[PDB]
C-alpha cells in the first residue's frame, strides 16, 4: 500500500533547475536523508523546481523487517556408493608381487585395470594380498595378489549445501519507485549498496541484530525448504562426522567429481580371496534435514526460508528504526505540466494514529485524461500523489496523523487550479 | 617389438563376405602377410584389454569357430539412407579410427555378427558412423569393439541386462521415460553367454586360474605355419609321454624340456584359460567380454 | 583451443565500399581466407571483445545480412572541402590506426555503414584523421570500432542515450551543461538496435542464453586445409532440403545424415545462443553493440 | 586480466578479478559435461562527491 | 586385531519368491546386492563404547580370544607382537613384508 | 634533486624536496585535466650568530 509516512524536502544546494523545450527540469547531484518506513509505510522525497505546482516525489515501499544471513565457508555434500572391482592374478606374473601391493599408490592405474575407460570420478587403487597354491587355482607356490579398483559414483538424484552464518545482516527489501513511475524492487542490508537507474542507495542506521550465529549450521535444498542444525560449523572432515565427504559445486556431488574432498581410509573392503564387497557407512543428511526442517521455533524469533532470492532470513518482532541515503548520480528529473481535469471525492478513512502504521484513505478520483494528481495541506507537512486516467477509479494511500478526529483541509489539483477538500474519519489507538 | 602375439590358436581366420580382399594373406594369421583388421590391435595405447587377453580368439575367429553366428545381412549397406539394418546400434556407439577404412564390424543385440560395408571407392568418417568421399584404401574391417573369443559350454541364456537405474542404454529399451535423462557417452562393458543376447555389465570381476590346461598356454611348433598344439601330449616330470616339448623355466619347471629334440615349444601366457565373471551372485563363464561407448541414458528427473 | 575463430556462421561477407581491392578474396570468409578487415580483429592485444565473442557477426556482415543499410555516401573522400559527413564523427575519435592502411570504416549516429578513403596512393596518419604519402599496402579497410552483431529484430526507435550527468559526448547533443566542460578521452560503449540511433551506455551487462539453436553447428568439407560450408542447408530428419548434409552422432541426432551423398562434415559446436543486453533494466536483444573511444565532456563542478 | 574483460584496459581504477565455478551441459548453457567458469571483473567507483581527511 | 566400535550385525536368511535360499548379513548401513535387488539397515541401537583398550586374537579353524590390555601399536622388546606380518602365509613362510623389533635377535 | 630547482644541487646543507598534489584545469591556471604538482625546495639556515653546545 502506498503512502509516504516520513517526507522531507531536498536541499537547494544540490538542486539546480534548467529550461529546455518549454519545460523546467532539474537534476540532483547530492544525497538526501529520510527515515526508513515500517511495514506498510513508505518514505517519499519531495522535490521542488522553480515554483509551486512543479513538484515531484520518489516513493520507497518497505515490505517487512528481515534479518538476512552472511554466508562464508560453503560446501556441497550428498550420498554416494562405492563399487569394488576384484582381479586376482598369480605371483610373478606381470605385477603380481606381494610387496608391490603393500605400498601401492591410490593414483596409480594398475595393468589389470587400464581398460576401464573415461572415469573422471573419485577413483582409487589398493592392493590386498591373498593365498596361493593349487587350492585357489594358482600355478606358483607363492601367494597370489588381488588388485582393487574402486571408484565413487553418485546415486542420489539431489544434493544439499551445508553452510553457516557469521552475522545476521538486517536486510530491508525496498520497492523504490522513480519519479516518472518506474518501479524497482531492491534490498539493503546493514551498510550494503546496490545499483539503480536513479543512482545508488544504501542503508544507513541499523540497530537490530542477533548474536550467537557461528554455532549454527544451515542446509540449503534446491527448490525445497531450508534447514537448521544446532551444532557449530563442520571443521575437518573425519570419519564418523556429519560432512565427511564434501565438494565445491552441485555438479561435483551429482556426478561425483574427483575435485571434491573425502575422508582417508574410509572405503571399507571385504577381502574374500576372489569376492569383494566395498561398502561405506556414510552419514545420511536427509534424517537431519527431516528432523530439523524450517520453519522452527528458536528463542523469540522465527527462522524460515526466503522467496525469489536464495538465502536464509530471520523474522523479528521489533520496531523498524533505520535511515536511508538516496545517492543521486547526477540524474535529471523532468516534468510536464498537465492540463486535464479531475473531480475527486472522499470515501472513507480507516487506520490508526500515533504509530508507524498510519491510516488508509479512500478517494474516488474521476478524471478525463491520463496524468498525475498532486495534493497538499495548508501548513506544508502533508502531500498526496495519486495517478489519474480517463474514467472513475478508487485510489488512496496511507496517511499519518496524531489525532483521532482528523479535520485537516486538503488542496488537490490536476491542471493548475486548486480547490478545497475536507476529510474526516475516526481512528483507533495503535502503538 | 617381437610380433609373438600374431600366432592365433585354432583357425585364426579374419575375413567377411562383401568386401575385404586381403583374405589371401590373412587366412590364417601368421608372420607373413599384412592385414588392417589385426595389425591395429597390437599397437599400444588403444585396446589394452585385447592386449592383456591376446592368447585367445577375436570376434571373426569366434565366428569361424562355430561360436558366434552370422546376422542377416552380415554387411550393412550404406548406399541407402533413411535408416538401414545397422544404424541404431552404430549411431549411439562412439568409436574412432585412423581413417582410410571401408568396413567395420561390431556386435549386435541378437548376438551374431553385424558389420557395415563401404562400396569402392567410398571412405568412412573419422568415427565410422557414416561415410564420406576421397592415403591407401584399406578394405579390412576396423575393430569397433574390444572383445575376445573363447570356448565354453556353461549354459546361461536366461539372463538379460543386469544394469539397474538406467532408462535406455544402447538399443535395449529396459523401461519407458519421457523426462530428463543424463545423456552421456559412458564406457559400459558387456558379455555374451551361451546363445544369449547383448547382456550389459554393471561391474567387471574376472577370474583366471593358472593350471595345466591347453587353453592356459600357447605351445606352438618348435622352430629352433604355427598353429595350436595340444600341451597334454607333453611328458610329465620324471616320466614318459608321447611327443616331445621344450620351453623356459615356467614350462620346464613342471614338464620336461629337450631343447632341439622337441617337436613343440611351450611357454607361459599372461591371462589365458578359464575366464569367469560375476553375475547375479553366481560365477558364470561367458564367451567374450568387451567394451563399447554407447549412449547411456541414466535417470534424473 | 577455440576452433571457431575465423569461421563465420550465417553470411560472412566483409565487402567494403570504395576500397574495392579484396573482392576476389573476401566473400565468403573461410579458415584459409585473406582479408585485412578480419585478420586484425583476432590480433593478440588489440580487440579482446571480438576474441571473446568470436562466434557472432561483425559490421559488414551485418550490412550484408539485409538488416543494416549503408550510408550515403558509403565511402567519403578525405580531400573534400566543407560538408564532409566523415569529419565530425572521425576527428573526435581516439583509437590509434596502424600503418599501411588507406580506408577506415565505422558506424555513424544513424546506424549505417560509414567509411572514408583517401586518394591513391595516400595512407592514413597516426590518428587516421588526415592522410599522408605512402610493409605492403593492404587491399581492404580497418575496423575502427570493436562491435559485434547477431540475429535480432527488436525495435529501438523509442530508446535514446541513457548517459545521465553528461553534457556532450561524441557527436550527439544531449543536455546543456551548466558548469565547465571537462574534456577527457574515455571509453564509452554504444548500442544500435534494428533501425535506430547510436544509443550509448555506461555499464554494459551482456549475458548468454544458449539453447538448441541451428547456429550451434558448423560444417567443413572433407580432404582425401579446411574450407567453408553453410550449416543452414541441412534440413531435419526424415526430409529433403536443398543441399546434402552429414555428420557424426551429435549432428546426426538432430539433422538427417546423407552419409557419402554430401560434401561436408557436421560437428558439434557451440558459442552461439541468444545474447541479451541490459538497456533501461529490461533485457533486450542487441543488434549493434560495442565500444567507441570518443571525446567526453563532463561537468567539472 | 581475464580475456573476457581485457578490453577495459589496465588503468589506475581499483579493480579485481575473481573466478567462480558454475554448471555444465545443456542445463545452463554449455556443451560439455565439465562445469563452466564465471569471469568476474569488478571495479570500484567513487560515490561521494567530496572526500574527508580524518 | 582390535575393535573401535561395536556394530549391531544381524544375519538374515532371505528367501526369494521362487524358493532359492540366500543367507547374508547387514551392519550399520551396509548394503549387499542380491538377485532381486539390495537390502540395508535403517535404524540401529544398543551400542557398546570403550573397546580400544582390548585386543582380540583370531585362530584359523579354532576360535577367537580376548586379551585384557591395550592394542599393540609399535612393535618393541618386552611386549606382545614383537615380530608381526601382513598375512598368514607371510608368517608361515617368513616373508620380508612383515616387521620386527630393532635389535631383537640376541647374539653371543 | 628536482629539475626546476637545479641551481642548488646536492649542497652541504639541510636541503629537502617534496611534491604536493594540487588541482588542475582552467580554474587554477593549467591546460590538462590531470592534477598538477607543487615543487617545493625548502632549505634550513642559521638565524643568529650564537650557538650552544648542550
Amino acid at each position: 500500500d502506498p503512502g509516504c509516512s516520513e517526507l522531507i524536502q531536498a536541499s537547494s544546494r544540490i538542486t539546480t533547475c534548467s529550461t529546455e523545450g518549454v519545460n523546467t527540469k532539474c537534476r540532483l547531484s547530492g544525497t538526501a536523508l529520510i527515515r526508513a518506513g515500517s511495514v506498510g509505510a513508505e518514505a517519499c522525497l519531495m522535490l521542488k523546481g522553480v515554483k509551486e505546482d512543479q513538484t515531484k516525489f520518489l516513493k520507497i515501499k518497505t515490505v517487512s523487517s528481515e534479518l538476512s544471513c552472511r554466508e562464508g565457508q560453503s560446501y556441497w555434500t550428498g550420498s554416494f556408493s562405492p563399487k569394488c572391482l576384484s582381479s586376482r592374478r598369480c605371483h610373478l606374473v606381470g605385477e603380481c608381487h606381494v610387496n608391490r601391493c603393500l605400498s601401492w599408490r591410490d593414483n596409480e592405474t594398475s595393468a589389470e585395470f587400464s581398460f576401464v575407460g573415461e572415469s573422471t570420478t573419485m577413483r582409487e587403487n589398493k592392493c590386498f594380498e591373498q593365498c596361493g597354491g593349487w587350492g585357489c587355482g594358482c600355478f606358483n607356490v607363492n601367494p597370489s595378489c588381488l588388485f582393487v579398483h574402486t571408484y565413487l559414483q553418485s546415486v542420489r538424484k539431489e544434493a544439499l549445501r551445508v553452510f553457516n552464518c557469521i552475522d545476521w545482516v538486517h536486510k530491508l527489501t525496498l520497492e523504490i519507485t522513480d519519479f516518472d513511475g518506474s518501479v524497482s524492487t531492491i534490498d539493503l542490508g546493514a551498510s550494503s549498496s546496490r545499483f539503480t537507474n536513479w543512482g545508488s542507495v544504501s542503508l544507513s542506521l541499523d540497530a537490530e541484530g542477533i548474536s550467537g550465529s557461528n554455532s549454527f549450521s544451515f542446509i540449503e535444498s534446491p527448490g525445497k525448504g531450508y534447514a537448521i542444525v544446532d551444532e557449530p560449523f563442520s571443521e575437518i572432515p573425519r570419519q564418523g562426522f556429519l560432512g565427511e565427504i564434501r565438494c565445491n559445486s552441485e555438479s561435483s556431488v551429482l556426478s561425483a567429481h574427483e575435485s571434491c574432498l573425502r575422508a582417508p581410509n574410509l572405503i571399507s573392503y571385504k577381502p574374500m580371496i576372489d569376492q569383494l564387497e566395498c561398502t561405506t557407512n556414510l552419514i545420511d543428511p536427509f534424517v537431519v534435514f527431516e528432523r530439523g526442517s524450517l520453519p522452527q521455533t528458536r528463542n523469540d524469533k522465527t527462522f524460515a526460508a526466503s522467496k525469489g532470492n536464495r538465502g536464509v532470513q530471520a523474522f523479528s518482532k521489533g520496531s523498524v528504526q533505520a535511515d536511508l541515503t538516496l545517492m543521486f548520480d547526477n540524474f535529471e528529473v523532468d516534468f510536464v505540466g498537465a492540463a486535464v481535469s479531475c473531480d475527486a471525492a472522499f470515501l472513507n478513512l480507516t487506520g490508526c494514529y500515533s504509530c508507524n502504521a498510519g491510516a488508509r484513505v479512500c478517494l474516488s478520483i474521476t478524471s478525463t485524461g491520463t496524468g498525475s494528481l498532486s495534493a497538499h495541506n495548508k501548513d506544508g507537512s502533508l502531500h498526496i500523489v495519486l495517478p489519474s486516467e480517463n474514467g472513475t477509479k478508487d485510489q488512496c494511500q496511507i496517511l499519518h496523523f496524531t489525532v483521532p478526529e482528523v479535520e485537516e483541509e486538503f488542496m488537490y489539483s490536476c491542471d493548475g487550479d486548486e480547490r478545497p477538500l475536507l476529510v474526516k474519519g475516526t481512528l483507533i489507538a495503535i502503538d | 617389438e617381437d610380433p609373438h602375439l600374431r600366432n592365433r590358436p585354432g583357425k585364426g581366420h579374419n575375413y567377411i563376405d562383401g568386401m575385404t580382399q586381403e583374405d589371401a594373406t590373412c587366412k590364417p594369421v601368421t608372420y607373413a602377410g599384412a592385414c588392417s583388421s589385426f595389425d591395429v590391435l597390437l599397437e599400444k595405447g588403444k585396446f589394452p584389454l585385447f592386449q592383456s587377453y591376446a592368447h585367445h580368439r577375436t570376434l571373426l575367429e569366434a565366428v569361424h569357430d562355430t561360436i558366434i553366428a552370422k546376422a542377416d545381412p552380415p554387411s550393412c549397406d550404406l548406399q541407402s539412407a533413411h535408416g538401414n539394418p545397422c544404424m541404431k546400434e552404430k549411431l549411439v556407439m562412439k568409436t574412432h579410427c585412423p581413417n582410410d577404412y571401408q568396413s567395420a564390424h561390431y556386435l549386435n543385440n541378437d548376438g551374431k555378427m553385424a558389420s557395415v560395408k563401404c562400396p569402392p571407392k567410398y571412405e568412412l568418417t573419422e568415427d565410422c558412423n557414416f561415410c564420406r568421399q576421397m592415403a591407401s584404401l584399406k578394405k579390412g574391417s576396423y575393430p569397433l569393439q574390444d572383445l575376445f573369443c573363447q570356448s565354453s559350454e556353461d549354459d546361461g541364456s536366461k539372463l538379460k541386462t543386469k544394469m539397474k537405474g538406467v532408462c535406455e542404454v544402447g538399443v535395449q529399451a529396459l523401461k519407458k521415460c519421457d523426462g530428463q535423462l543424463s545423456t552421456a557417452h559412458e564406457v559400459v562393458p558387456f558379455a555374451v553367454f551361451k546363445n544369449s543376447k547383448k547382456v550389459y555389465l554393471d561391474k567387471l570381476d574376472l577370474k583366471t586360474e593358472e593350471n595345466l590346461l591347453p587353453d592356459s598356454f600357447v605351445c606352438f611348433e618348435h622352430k629352433g605355419e604355427l598353429k595350436s598344439f595340444d600341451i597334454s601330449q607333453c611328458p610329465k616330470i620324471g616320466g614318459h609321454g608321447s611327443k616331445k616339448c621344450t620351453g623356459d623355466a615356467a614350462f620346464c619347471s613342471a614338464y620336461e624340456c629337450t631343447a632341439q629334440y622337441a617337436n613343440a615349444y611351450c611357454s607361459h601366457a599372461n591371462g589365458s584359460g578359464i575366464v569367469q565373471i560375476q553375475v547375479s551372485g553366481v560365477w558364470k563363464k561367458p564367451l567374450c567380454v568387451g567394451y563399447e561407448r554407447v549412449v547411456v541414458k541414466r535417470e534424473l528427473s
